[PDB]
């Protein structure tokens, strides 16, 4: 729901950083 | 032809810039804050609850009472937008519609009537009015509603204050200040009536 | 700790002013600041903090729970010290006001009200003149109590 | 709300405060007369002896009606909450 | 004039007991346990108890004022 | 899976920005200040203790009573994280839990029920309720608890003031204000009983 | 504005409070006078005795004139609002 | 006032310079604002005076009228519908 | 600013407030004295019996002296403005 | 310098304000007693009667002592300024 | 105090290093500024106490003395030519 919106956004940034690194 | 990604980001960053304005004008934050302010001044305590705690309580309350409309925005404007099902222009309209409906449920027709005439637009149905007109009408209605609730909660504390002053004047000790003796009874009544849980429940139930 | 001492003198000023049927805290606050500067209180605090580096090293060491409770108990230190400084004066303020009340109680036509306001404030200012006459000795004892607390914090 | 709702609310509090204070000052008032007629019988012009009987009876009234007064105000606080939706309707 | 003197005389002996009465009320109402704070009924009981325990010494002092006033 | 070093730093700085909120909404700061606010209001002094020392004493009192929970966070969360025993995600959860447990120890069942129904969520155990709903229930209980303690602290000072007023009226001097005479007696009885030490015992130990 | 207009507004405000205050106090003033005469007739002088009748009568006066005071205040507020365009020009 | 201060030769008000009109316009707005504020201040002042005298009549000279007057000040602004009346007059004051 | 001029401005300000306050209080002081004399003659000891008459004459005085007080306050402000060049040469 | 010298300065300043307040108040205190004793002799019980007489003499005292209090505040400022060397040495 | 804190052995005051003289200079100048400044505070505190007691003498306990004292505080500073008096002494204070 709306609570999970922030969690998903942070995970995507972490995944993008992880793949980039 | 939905807005380009660069413009879509620019619009969203602007909305975050006006986030304090949205909370203090388009939400339930103002009414809760004012009612708490009247209650604090009703008792003998000037700023014992402190301003940060009052706003902190109001922020959680205004988030809970607006969870239904927040979910409706998510289920009709955010998830279709993320799933590539609605034009970004359509998604913005789908998010604005529940917010407008909520503000109309807590507004007074007199407030709409004066602002519609003030804007000078020929609109009849009280559902297709612009946000430029609805927001001042909504915040005006919230201030008036908060005053009514504030007066309601003030009366019992006025009753205690008059009784204590009258009893002291009965004994002839006119020099004794009624406020110092009245305050513990004001705390007494508010705590055995379970005031804090009661007022926040009523404020939550008020928005309907 | 330094704020505790000065505000205690501010407490001393306001209790006298309140009992004087009455800003008087500022008069004591300014004078107590002069006491802090004249007695080289600032130099002692700087000597205390550098000593703290020796006996309380940066790496291993911090204030424990007992230090927090001792520092939280300084409110009682304020009232006890403020009352101790003003007990002689406050008794004088009460006895003259009670004496004035009983002596003029023969005729209930006079009363006091604002007439009592003028009489009380004149004596209260006069008593504050007595308070400033012997305030320095109380400050010296108060500073010793405060300095001992500071050394306890730094474990010196 | 409506001007009549305010008057209804205003009178109810005024009726409430009247009842709350009357239960305590009525016994003191009667005792004051009883002391007054006593001083009229003995012709003593002292005016401070009557303070003690009024003070003692006043505390007696508070002890006797303490629960009833507190319950009345507590139910009054609930009553305004119950009628709050009606005003906001 | 006589009434105020006897009150001061009463405060010499009755006042010390009245000071003891005030000492006990402050000591009890300051030393509260977790169980006492969380119960509203227990707070009111101590409030009544502190109230009544005050009345008896206060009544004696005021009676000493009243008795001398008539005499 | 675990947050990168850059992202962990961003989270750390964010919590430092919200640090004043965590003190006044999650720790025991609210109850202590409200109780100390009553104590200043009860005595004849209006601003004499001044706001600075009350907050400073309250901060030190909180660090005293939060020392068990803060040490529990240090041991369970900080130590494995510093030694690189656990990841950042689980270390954050390991730090959140002691705060949640402490807030449960200072709340009431009725307060939790009101807000969990207000949030419109489903739960069966109080132990796994979201911290977003626990916070409003925690402070609401704290305010009610503080008013109870403050009411008990206000009674002895009201007792002293009423006695002095009655004595002055009984002596016949209906012209002298009781406040000036009563103030030294209230202060003397506050000192010779060592009132603040008693208040410390009933306030610091009230949490447990 | 012209100074004469200010005095007009000042006078009607003082007249508003005078009418309002007298309608509430006059009932209390007469009752206090009645009790004082009765006490003089029985040769007693109790200062605190004539408090219950005055308080109750004043509360009764407030309840009785609840609609009148509200009507007077609401019309006065409207009167100043309607008098505003006359001043600004 | 500002035309004589600016030292310019002006025949009619409807052609004054902008630099001489802005200080004059804001000056008049402040004065006009005070007049409207005085109108609104009186009804709340009357309530405060009324309640203060009633309390003084009953002999209680220690009870602050501000606490007692506040509920009635709020109610007067409510049943008169102040937040609609005041704003409409302010908007209508420019017509 | 010379000290002599400072005392002159202080005195004229204190003289103006004295004139205004005495003109207002005196009607209330006379009535309060009359009622107090009346109470002594009839031997009654009501206290608040002499409050409403004082309030009425005070409010009536303000209505009658509204023009006079307004003109003096305006004159005084104009006088200080005109005296400004003398203060600073 | 030494803390004792600061105490002498603050006692000297408080001594001056005692002289200032005494010169203003004492004229009002004497009038208050004169009226109060006059009321006691005449059995007059108007408590608020002796306010304007105290205010009149208080304002008159301020006007009469205008020059002296000025000369005294200015010279005290000069005395402190000339005593600054004590601090620097 | 500072040579003790710095832990350097210097026999005479005029040979101290600049590293320890700079903090010692500002610390002493702060004490001098506070002592000079608060003595200037005293005459303005005298006015506040006089006016506040006078207002409390008449029973006007609600009138704030600070707004009444403000006109007289400014007058005291201008009558003594304060802006020239403090600067003259401050200039002459240094050596």
């Amino acid at each position: 729901d709306f609570n999970d919106l922030l969690t998903k956004a942070i995970n995507n940034v972490n995944t993008l950083q992880k793949a980039s690194g | 032809e939905d807005y380009s990604v660069t413009l879509q980001i620019l619009a969203l960053m602007t909305m975050l810039g006006f986030l304090p304005a949205m909370v203090i004008l388009m939400t339930s934050f103002t009414r809760i804050v004012v009612v708490m302010s009247i209650l604090r001044q009703a008792m003998g305590l000037q700023q014992t609850p402190s301003n940060q705690v009052i706003i902190g309580i109001a922020l959680f309350l205004t988030f809970f009472v607006m969870s239904p409309v927040l979910n409706e925005i998510n289920d009709k404007a955010v998830q279709p937008y993320l799933n590539e099902q609605v034009t970004a222009r359509e998604a913005f309209d789908a998010a604005q519609a529940p917010m407008k409906a909520f503000m109309l449920k807590q507004t007074r027709i007199k407030d709409l009537e004066t602002f519609v005439t003030m804007s000078g637009e020929q609109v009849d149905n009280p559902e297709d009015v612009s946000m430029a007109v609805l927001i001042p009408a909504f915040i005006t209605s919230e201030l008036k509603t908060a005053f009514q609730i504030g007066f309601m909660l003030f009366l019992p504390f006025l009753i205690i204050d008059l009784v204590v002053a009258s009893v002291l004047m009965a004994m002839g000790m006119m020099m004794l200040s009624p406020m110092i003796v009245s305050l513990p009874f004001k705390l007494m009544l508010f705590v055995l009536v379970d005031g804090w849980n009661l007022i926040l429940s009523t404020l939550a139930g008020s928005f309907a | 700790v330094t704020q505790f001492m000065i505000q205690t003198f501010v407490l001393l000023g306001q209790i006298l002013g309140m009992q004087s049927s009455l800003l008087l805290g500022q008069l004591f606050m300014f004078l107590t600041t002069m006491f802090f500067l004249a007695t080289d209180g600032h130099l002692k605090m700087l000597q205390l903090v550098v000593f703290s580096f020796k006996t309380l090293p940066i790496g291993s060491g911090s204030l424990n729970a007992v230090d927090f409770r001792e520092m939280a108990g300084w409110l009682g230190i304020m009232f006890q010290t403020a009352l101790s400084m003003s007990l002689s004066g406050i008794i004088a303020l009460l006895t003259i006001n009670l004496s004035f009340g009983v002596m003029t109680r023969a005729a209930p036509q006079l009363n006091i009200f604002s007439l009592g306001f003028a009489f009380a404030l004149m004596v209260g200012l006069l008593l504050c003149w007595y308070i400033l006459a012997g305030l320095y000795s109380h400050y010296e004892m108060f500073w010793t109590v405060g300095e001992a607390q500071i050394c306890r914090l730094i474990r010196l | 709300m409506t001007p009549e709702m305010f008057v209804e609310l205003f009178r109810e509090a005024l009726w409430m405060v009247l009842i709350m204070v009357c239960a305590i000052i009525i016994p003191s008032l009667l005792i004051g007369l009883i002391v007054a007629i006593f001083q009229a019988a003995t012709s003593i012009n002292e005016q401070t002896l009557s303070f003690l009987p009024r003070l003692i009876v006043t505390l007696l009234a508070l002890m006797l009606f303490g629960h009833w007064m507190t319950q009345m105000l507590m139910e009054y606080f609930y009553g305004l909450i119950e009628r709050l939706p009606q005003v906001l309707y | 004039a006589s009434v105020l003197i006897v009150g001061a005389i009463s405060l010499m002996w009755f006042g010390e007991a009245l000071a003891r009465s005030l000492f006990s009320i402050m000591s009890r109402l300051f030393d509260l346990q977790r169980e006492e704070i969380f119960d509203t009924a227990k707070l009111f009981d101590i409030a009544l108890g502190a109230m009544t325990d005050l009345l008896f010494p206060l009544f004696l002092v005021l009676a000493t004022l009243f008795t001398a006033a008539m005499i």
